[PDB]
């Protein structure tokens, strides 16, 4: 028998980059400890923007161009299966899962919060109205901001280095003070890469989340603790990482693209 | 109160352990005296943390490596399976295959007495007694193990056997060597690596249905059906059977934009002996097409009635593209000729 | 330096900020300060160590189910998809199904002004566009999204397309219906659950061909 | 059509239990920094043995009973790809890449050793020569024991608990001093299961590995670090977790058993 031949056509499947890049990224931070958990697509205004520093009508709310939504009969849950009120709209960040997590659990904890957001923006070559994010936050008597540097660090020598190093430079952010935004450096294509903003977790967040819990029965849990947070693109990276110049690619489900991911691992 | 001598005002003591005590020579030893009569419970708990060194960086490769694998193949359809690294040196007869280079000088039995050098025969074993307790219609698995000749090596075999699949009431069924195969292609698909089979004569296996192994361009185990003479000597109908060696090699993803420019359809046959191998053919045409062939299948083939006696035919379906812009004509049945004339102008 | 007054002795200080600085409030907008004048890169490299609340034991399971389920797809032959979670509300009539609970009130476009209720018409549309751009023989994919009814709730979904598997040059081929109950029974025979399925009545399915799942 | 027809027969594969077994214990340590790594199941009477703490005619020895080798033109590979020489014979517990990595790398470091091991004994309902261990290995500047306490601690409660706990009598082993044994309580089943040994790396080991390294070239990496190491029965854990009677069952490739763990994740 000629046994060059092909065999019987069978199904080969392949994983979405997006998944691909949120599972390594992913991996890295659950050999630090981090556990993964993940919150709502449709969020409540409050778990969006009031539950971090953000206010109404002031300059910070308008940093993010959110999707406001209608509709009755739509049940949304708060972090203990409550019903909970507020203007909905699309979770723009993946931040407000910072506070639910914190309603719900006692500190000290490291998680890692991976997700899908929206912005309303105008779609081209590097910008997207839906992408995805990567939240980390890290509650506990203690914590500083070495140990984010750190946390970044060892991020950095994960996926290049340890020829890599980290940059941190001060940013604004109403959910941390101090704020950073920080920045990666890639040995290969040698340039700095700007990654993600980072800080150490606001006292009004703390105190939002107390509030909350007991406004729930719970005990405060967050009296006395300290934290730092941070999150950083998805898309972006996947991009540098395997090579891929348009960021519309993803959601474009051609599979001549989504192929060539088949191996990947 | 243990029997020992202190000297000395600290912080370093002079300590003399009685004579009766002989576990007791270094520093360490005096430590682990303290623990025990202190009690180990009394020790707290916690955790260390550091910034490992740098050459410890990517370490778990291999092993993740094997991990994921081992993990694909269970979610192709293979059950794992368990085997010892024992052999019998009788096999290396009832297995048409060379001795072991390593024996025992205690074995458990005269039939564990060596060290598996092919992982296959233990699987196919495995097969039997399946057989003579449960009566199992088909079967398909893997097994991944160290065998040893010159060197400890890590090997991948997997084993096939049964009716087939298709479906169960309807007649028909689907199976044989050319369903391994299929499955051990779609494996690749999901490896992201180049494989391909070329007949190659192996003892063990029948020939005609023997064959070696390809991956991405390099050989390394084989493929085939259990060479008869054996599947007799043993109360065993046909197997199918693969063994590769590990850690398989890996092509770094270089991505590559694809064009919204249509491609060229094409329909294309062709007449060569019934000898010549599928590979050469395919090889040919393939490397003749030009740098625009998009695709390249082989949807059909038949001996044929029509034709000569000592020929066969050959369903190619063809495709081209161009990135930047659509593709005129003037290449397309222009290259079409490129093949056509090295074609059988060998 | 920064015009703040500072009073008291130590250990805790009275400062007070100048005027034209509004974002100085906390103590820890003052922390921010002394870091970015010191410089944060001469803020030094550490890694935290403790045992975690036990409440949090066990979080990672749901995340990591359905991962392993993700994975075990894609080597079944499965290719993922990402699809947009933005609906058409003209779909919801395209494709018989109830309308979508929840629209949005700034749409990017008013074919992607509600929210998704179902996955599958966003693969369907997808093969079409494949269709006309490439010419597949074949397909078979999956995507787990988040669709919104009255709960927001995570769906898996999957398509089948073309001529089937078998001998590529031998004439015949398996496909059909039959085909993706195939793969579907193997993958709850891999994730080990019993699953079967009894015929029933669906808008937007063939009927005969029609069939809920168990 | 009848819909409740049997669709096309198609492959359902399935891993084995150990695997299984292996990957979780993996994934818990790699939680803790733990990296996985492996060894050869063919070793040297010199790491076996003599590298740690092992006479040749002492009672010491006399606790592992070996398989030894014979054959020619088998080429053994040292931690540097140097060829090393030694009475061959089958890896009698997993301690021996204790050595060849730390030979090989250099401290502070986590690592992991799953692996096949072999002992001449009779195989019973629940004793084998073939089975799984998972040896652990923790060095660098400061290390103590408390640390092995809390890892063992962790690993107790990735198991069982947070209502389970840990239990550490003190024990013999050549290669560590401290030495201890290690049971762990199981809440359900209501008893404690004895799992593995450990303890703080001895000196004489330390020194054989630097030992080693000079004569191979290389600068000592092992003066002033600390370290502890463990290793535990894998067949035990998986018996008493996947709910297992006999211990034999593994290595009877009977897919009856096999496949009752198809779906075990
Ligand atoms: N998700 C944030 C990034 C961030 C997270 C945590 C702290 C600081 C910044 C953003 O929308 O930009
Ligand atoms: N592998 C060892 C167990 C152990 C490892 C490390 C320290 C102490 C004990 C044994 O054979 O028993
Ligand atoms: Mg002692
Ligand atoms: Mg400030």
């Amino acid at each position: 028998v000629d046994v060059s031949l092909p065999g019987a056509s069978l199904f080969s499947g392949g994983l979405h980059p997006i998944t691909l890049m949120e599972r390594e990224l992913v991996e890295i931070f659950r050999a630090l400890g981090y556990q993964a958990v993940e919150g709502p697509e449709v969020e409540s205004e409050f778990f969006n923007f009031d539950a971090l520093n953000i206010p109404e009508h002031h300059p910070a709310r308008d940093m993010w161009d959110t999707f406001w939504l209608t509709g009755e009969g739509f049940r949304l849950e708060g972090p203990l299966g409550e019903e909970v009120e507020g203007r909905l709209l699309l979770r723009t960040h993946t931040s407000p899962m910072q506070v639910r997590y914190m309603v719900a659990h006692t500190p000290p904890f490291r998680i890692v919060v991976p997700g899908r957001v929206f912005r309303f923006e105008q779609t081209d070559a590097t910008h997207e109205a839906v992408f995805h994010q990567l939240e980390g936050l890290v509650v506990g008597e203690g914590i500083a901001m070495a140990h984010l540097k750190g946390a970044i660090y060892e991020l950095a020598q994960a996926l290049f280095g340890p020829d890599s190093k980290v940059r941190f430079q001060p940013v604004y952010f109403p959910f941390v003070e101090p704020g950073a935004q920080f920045a990666v450096w890639w040995p290969e294509g040698g340039k700095w890469l700007e990654l993600g903003g980072a800080g150490m977790v606001h006292p009004k967040v703390f105190q939002a989340v107390d509030a909350y819990r007991e406004r729930l029965g719970l005990p405060p849990a967050y009296r006395g603790v300290t934290g730092f947070a941070f999150g950083l693109g998805v898309e972006r990276l996947a991009m540098l990482r395997y090579g891929i110049p348009d960021i519309r690619y993803f959601f474009g489900g051609r599979l001549k693209f989504l192929e060539q991911f088949k191996g990947v691992l | 109160r243990l029997g020992c001598r202190v000297e000395g005002e600290g912080p370093t003591y002079r300590v003399t352990p009685p004579s009766h005590r002989l576990d007791l020579r270094l520093e360490e030893d005096l430590v682990e005296e303290v623990a025990r009569i202190q009690g180990y419970e009394t020790i707290p708990l916690a955790l260390p943390a550091f910034f490992p060194a740098p050459d410890n960086r990517g370490v778990e490769a291999p092993y993740r490596k094997e991990q994921r694998l081992r993990e694909v193949l269970s979610g192709l359809g293979f059950q794992e399976v368990y085997t010892y690294s024992f052999m019998d040196p009788e096999d290396a007869r009832r297995f048409r295959l060379d001795p072991p280079r390593l024996l025992l000088l205690n074995p458990l039995a005269p039939e564990k007495a060596a060290l598996r050098t092919h992982l296959f025969p233990g699987l196919v074993r495995v097969l039997k007694e399946n057989l003579d307790l449960d009566r199992p219609e088909r079967a398909l698995l893997f097994e991944v193990g160290r065998v040893f000749r010159e060197r400890e090596e890590t090997h991948l075999a997997g084993l096939l056997f049964g009716e087939g699949v298709g479906l169960p009431w309807a007649k028909e069924r689907l199976s044989g060597y050319f369903l391994l195969k299929g499955y051990l292609e779609a494996l690749f698909a999901r490896l992201g690596l180049a494989f391909r089979v070329e007949a190659q004569a192996f003892p063990f296996l029948h020939p005609g249905v023997s064959g070696r192994v390809l991956v991405e361009g390099e050989e390394v185990g084989f493929l085939g059906a259990l060479h008869p003479e054996i599947a007799q000597e043993l109360e065993l109908p046909p197997v199918h059977l693969f063994e590769l060696r590990l850690p398989l090699p890996d092509k770094p993803l270089a991505f590559q934009d694809p064009s919204r420019h249509p491609a060229a359809f094409r329909d294309l046959a062709v007449v060569v002996p019934a000898p010549t191998p599928y590979g050469e053919v395919e090889a040919l045409v393939r490397e003749a097409a030009g740098p625009y062939l998009e695709s390249l299948a082989l949807f059909d083939l038949y001996q044929g009635p029509p034709l000569p006696e000592g020929h066969k035919s050959l369903a190619f379906h063809l495709r081209f593209r161009h990135p930047k812009r659509t593709l005129r004509d003037e290449e397309v049945e222009e290259a079409v000729s490129r093949v056509a004339e090295a074609l059988r102008a060998r």
